[PDB]
C-alpha cells in the first residue's frame, strides 16, 4: 500500500568514510521507520527505530534523522562489519513492506 | 535475551500442507507479538503475519490472507504457520522473530530486533 | 467487552482497538493510525517537559563568616525562593498535564466511538455496552472494511431492514 | 595574609622584623564556579554532569 | 572532610578565608614556584626558623 | 468541499462560514456572530499575557571587584536564575496556550456543525465529508434560515419525505 523506494542502489566506500542512505517513502509515514541491516546468510538485526533514537545493543557511530516523505541514515565511520546491505521498513500500516536493499562494497 | 529456533521440514512438494514450527527459549507469550519474516532467493523481505498475546490478536497480510493461517499454544511454547497451496513461489528462507521492541508501554507494530537463524525450504519436483 | 465497562488485557498491539466477532474467526485488533497519532503527541509532552530545561554550571554552596551575617541570610533566602517557585511550578504543572493526558485519552476514546457510530449510524443495533451489534451477517472483509472506513450502507440495507422487521 | 597580582605588577616587601617571608608562590588561572564540597565519600572514576 | 585535622601548623587568623576559597574553587592551570630563592636571596638573615 | 477535507482560501469574511450551493445561485458566507465572540476572546487572551507583565526602573548590570568574587558569583547565580525561570515558563505557556486556542478553534467548528444538524433533523442526508445535502428543494430563504436558526422543520417534512420515498 505504502511503496517503499531506495536510493542509492548500490553504493562502494572504504573503512571510516562517511556514508548516507536515503530511502524514500511514496506517503507521509510520519516518523515511523525500521532500520536493518543483513550479512550474507545470517539473521537481520535492528539499527534504528522512530528514525531518531538507538537500539541498545547498537554501536553508537549509528545516526538516523529525518521526516515526512525524505529520511537519511549516516554513518561516521564505517568498519568491516558495517560492509552488509541495509533495508528500510515502514510501520504505519499494513501491508508492512520493505526496501529493495542497499549493498556497501570495499572501493 | 531469547533464543529462536526453527524447525522445518527442508523439502516440499507443490500444493499439500506446509508446516513450520519455531520454538522459543528463555522467553514466553506474554505482552510480546510473534511473527514471520520471509525473503526470496535475492530478493527483499516481506510479512506474512503475525499472532500476540496468546491467540487474542492475529494479523495476516491481504495476499496470503487465506493460504496462511496462525496457530499459537503456550503449554508447549511454540507458535507454528500452517500453510495450504503451496506454489513455487513460496520457495523462501523462513524467519520466525518476536517484537520485542516497545515505546510508552505499547508493542510498536512489526519492528523486529532478534531473530532466528533461518530454515531454508524449496518447491521443486 | 465495552470501554465503559472496563479495559481489555489481551490486546497489547495498541492503545485503541476493536474486537470483532464472526462465523469465521474471533479475535482482537489495534487501530495504528490512532495510537500512532497519540503515541507521537504523548512523547512531543514529555519531551517539551524535560528538554525545554537547560542547566548551566552554577554553585550552590556558600560560605560566610560571623561578619557576614546579612549575606548568610540573603543566600538563605534566595535559595528558599527558588526552591519554593520550583516545587509550586513542577508540582501544578505536572498535575495539570496528567489531567490533560486522562482528558485527552478519553476523548480519543469518544471520538472513535462517534467515528464508528456515524459510519454505522443504523444498520447495526446499538448495545450501549460499546457494542455494535450487526443487524445484517457479513463475513471478516464486512468488519474490516469498518476498520478502513470504506463501509457503506447501501450493500446491506435491504439485509438491515428485513432483520429490523424480524425483530 | 594574601593577594592577587595581575601580570605586570611587582610586589614590595619592606620590614625590620616578625615578617613570615613567601617561600613559594604559585601561579594560576581563573576558574569561574565550582565551589568547595564537603563529603567523606570514595573517589570513582566516571563523569557525571 | 567536616573537620580538617591539619588546618593550620600554627596558631592564628587567615585574612579572607571565604574570599581565597572563592578563588581557589577553580583553577585549571596550576603550578608551584618560588618567587624568591630559599638561600641565596637573603644573605643576613638566618632562614632557618 | 469540507473541513475534514481542508479550509477554504475563498472566504475572507470570517474564520467560520457556509457555502450555499442552489438553482439561482451560490456562493460563500460566513457566520458572523461566532466569529466576533471567538475574535473578543483571543484578543483578551492575547492582551492578558501581554499586559500583566509589570516592570520597575531596574539595573542588572552590576560590577565587582577581585576582593568581592563571592558576590559577582552571588549576582550571577541569582541573574541565571531568574532568566531561566522566566524562560522555561514562558516557553511552557506559550506552548500549552498555542494548543489551546487550535483547540478552541476545533471545538467551536464541532460545536457548529451540529447546530446545522440538529435545524435539518433527518430532511437532509450527511455527505459524511461536512456537507448536508438537501432531499427537499430549498430556496434561499432557508439557506439563510438555516444561518438565522429560524428553520422550520414540518414546513418541508413532507417534501423530504416523499423524496426519501423516491430514493
Ligand atoms: C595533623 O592532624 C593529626 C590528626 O589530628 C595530628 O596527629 C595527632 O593529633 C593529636 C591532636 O593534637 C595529638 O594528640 C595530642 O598529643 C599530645 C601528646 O602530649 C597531648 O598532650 C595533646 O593533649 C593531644 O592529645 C597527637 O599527638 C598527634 N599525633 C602525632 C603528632 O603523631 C597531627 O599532629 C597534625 N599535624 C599538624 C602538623 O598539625
Ligand atoms: C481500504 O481503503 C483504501 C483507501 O480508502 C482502499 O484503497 C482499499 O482498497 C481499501 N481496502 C479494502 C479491502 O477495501
Ligand atoms: C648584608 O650586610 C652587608 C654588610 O652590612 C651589606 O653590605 C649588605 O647590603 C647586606 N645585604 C642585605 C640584603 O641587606
Ligand atoms: C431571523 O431571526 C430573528 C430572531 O429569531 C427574527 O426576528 C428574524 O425575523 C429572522 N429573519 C428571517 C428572515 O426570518
Amino acid at each position: 500500500d505504502i511503496q517503499m523506494t531506495q536510493s542509492p542502489s548500490s553504493l562502494s566506500a572504504s573503512v571510516g568514510d562517511t556514508v548516507t542512505i536515503t530511502c524514500r517513502a511514496s506517503q507521509s509515514i510520519s516518523s515511523w521507520l525500521a532500520w536493518y541491516q543483513q550479512k550474507p546468510g545470517k539473521a537481520p538485526n535492528l539499527l534504528i527505530y522512530r528514525a531518531s533514537t538507538l537500539q541498545s545493543g547498537v554501536p553508537s557511530r549509528f545516526s538516523g534523522s529525518g521526516s515526512g516523505t525524505d529520511f537519511t541514515l549516516t554513518i561516521s565511520s564505517l568498519q568491516s562489519e558495517d560492509f552488509a546491505t541495509y533495508f528500510c521498513q515502514q510501520s504505519t500500516s499494513s501491508p508492512f513492506t520493505f526496501g529493495p536493499g542497499t549493498k556497501l562494497d570495499i572501493k | 535475551q531469547v533464543q529462536l529456533q526453527e524447525s522445518g521440514p527442508g523439502l516440499v512438494k507443490p500444493s499439500e500442507i506446509l508446516s513450520l514450527t519455531c520454538a522459543v527459549s528463555g522467553g514466553s507469550f506474554s505482552s510480546y507479538c510473534w511473527g514471520w519474516i520471509r525473503q526470496p532467493p535475492g530478493k527483499g523481505l516481506e510479512w506474512i503475519g503475525s499472532i500476540c498475546g496468546s491467540g487474542g490478536s492475529n494479523y495476516l497480510n491481504p495476499s496470503l490472507k487465506s493460504r496462511v493461517t496462525l496457530s499459537v499454544d503456550t503449554s508447549k511454547n511454540q507458535f507454528s504457520l500452517i500453510l495450504n497451496s503451496v506454489t513455487a513461489a513460496d520457495t523462501a528462507v523462513y524467519y520466525c522473530a518476536r517484537e520485542g521492541i516497545t515505546i510508552f508501554g505499547v508493542v510498536i507494530p512489526r519492528v523486529l530486533d532478534s531473530w532466528g537463524q533461518g530454515a531454508v525450504v524449496t518447491v521443486s519436483s | 467487552a465495552g470501554f465503559i465497562e472496563g479495559g481489555w488485557t489481551g490486546m497489547v498491539d495498541g492503545w485503541y482497538g476493536y474486537h470483532h466477532q464472526n462465523e469465521q474467526g474471533s479475535g482482537y485488533a489495534a487501530d495504528q493510525k490512532s495510537t500512532q497519532n497519540a503515541i507521537n503527541c504523548i512523547t512531543n509532552k514529555v519531551n517539551s517537559v524535560i528538554e525545554k530545561m537547560n542547566t548551566q554550571f552554577t554553585a550552590v554552596g556558600k560560605e560566610f563568616n560571623k561578619l557576614e551575617r546579612r549575606m548568610e541570610n540573603l543566600n538563605k533566602k534566595v535559595d528558599d525562593g527558588f526552591i519554593d517557585i520550583w516545587t509550586y511550578n513542577a508540582e501544578l504543572l505536572v498535575l495539570l498535564e496528567n489531567e490533560r493526558t486522562l482528558d485527552f485519552h478519553d476523548s480519543n476514546v469518544k471520538n472513535l466511538y462517534e467515528k464508528v457510530k456515524s459510519q454505522l449510524k443504523n444498520n447495526a443495533k446499538e448495545i450501549g455496552n460499546g457494542c455494535f451489534e450487526f443487524y445484517h451477517k457479513c463475513n471478516d472483509e464486512c468488519m474490516e472494511s469498518v476498520k478502513n472506513g470504506t463501509y457503506d450502507y447501501p450493500k446491506y440495507s435491504e439485509e438491515s431492514k428485513l432483520n429490523r422487521e424480524k425483530i | 595574609y594574601w593577594t592577587l597580582l595581575e601580570p605586570g605588577d611587582t610586589i614590595i616587601f619592606e620590614a625590620n622584623g616578625n615578617l613570615i617571608a613567601p617561600r613559594y608562590a604559585f601561579a594560576l588561572s581563573r576558574g569561574f564556579g565550582s565551589g568547595i564540597i564537603n563529603s567523606n565519600a570514595p573517589m570513582d572514576e566516571c563523569d557525571a554532569k | 572532610k567536616p573537620n580538617p585535622e591539619n588546618g593550620t601548623c600554627y596558631p592564628g587568623h587567615f585574612a579572607d578565608y571565604e574570599e581565597l576559597r572563592e578563588q581557589l574553587s577553580s583553577v585549571s592551570s596550576f603550578e608551584r614556584f618560588e618567587i624568591f630563592p630559599k638561600e641565596s636571596s637573603w644573605p643576613n638573615h638566618t632562614t632557618t626558623g
